[PDB]
């Protein structure tokens, strides 16, 4: 762990920064 | 086979089944199972609302209606906790936490809890997800 | 209602912890499983597994002072029925936990309550949640 | 609700600020 499931670390990283960007919007 | 082994296999199999075929997810639940799941039907927010569904046929209708969305579910699985429970201590309580997203969406932190009831195999009797604000 | 039972349970659980840790174990089944903050050991804490009411009492009692200082903001509750005859209750709580003078820790905690009018805790697991960032 | 248990809110706010200061250290 952690295990990426149905995804990759890179795709996850993108979704994560998306969240941060929205948080700061 | 160890209890940690079955919990890890269970979770990996559960989430990957979402990718591969939402319409067969319900097969892994007991006939009288309880589900509290992401409310895909509901109308920025770092949590999502959930909805309660009871019984395998209803659970199937819920997953099936949301097939396209369910197929796009992705996650980073961070933690697993388990204990034995229920009749003769043969059922398994599992808690997982991580960060969940769908193709193109931001992440949402979650905790998800399951109860597995033995038949060689186990059926899901309970499945609850809760999104957690960061 | 089941929502009422869950809310009452949670309030009583954490409040009895404030008032007398040495009696906490009696709210658990004789063969209960506990996974709790390892007081014997960052925005997360390690946990320890404890089995059976006798060992659960030894755990809470050895950590009495620390246990008495536990405080929380309870944010969410989820429940379902489970177990024999669908009579047991599965509860998930989330919030932010701390102890006198400590920073907060995000947590999720799950219980299973088995009917004894009353219920015994058969399972109690806490997991701390680290920040996304 | 949220419900403060064994604590007040001001006490919680102080603990929360503590975490925030640790995050930024």
């Amino acid at each position: 762990l952690p295990l990426f499931i149905n995804t990759t670390e890179a795709e996850f990283a993108a979704a994560s920064v998306q969240r941060y960007e929205l948080n700061m919007k | 086979v160890t209890v940690q082994d079955i919990c890890f296999a269970f979770l990996q199999n559960y989430y990957e089944r979402m990718r591969t075929d939402p319409s067969k997810l319900a097969y892994f639940y007991a006939s009288t199972a309880e589900l509290t799941h992401t409310n895909y039907q509901s109308k920025k927010d770092d949590v999502l609302p959930t909805v309660k569904v009871t019984g395998r046929e209803n659970i199937n209708k819920f997953f099936s209606r949301n097939d396209a969305k369910v197929r796009s579910l992705k996650l980073k699985l961070d933690t697993i906790d388990f204990q034995y429970t229920g009749h003769l201590h043969k059922s398994i309580l599992i808690m997982a936490t991580g960060e969940m997203f769908w193709t193109g969406t931001p992440v949402y932190k979650f905790c998800q809890t399951f109860i597995l009831l033995p038949s060689s195999t186990f059926d899901i009797t309970n499945d609850i997800i809760r999104f957690i604000s960061n």
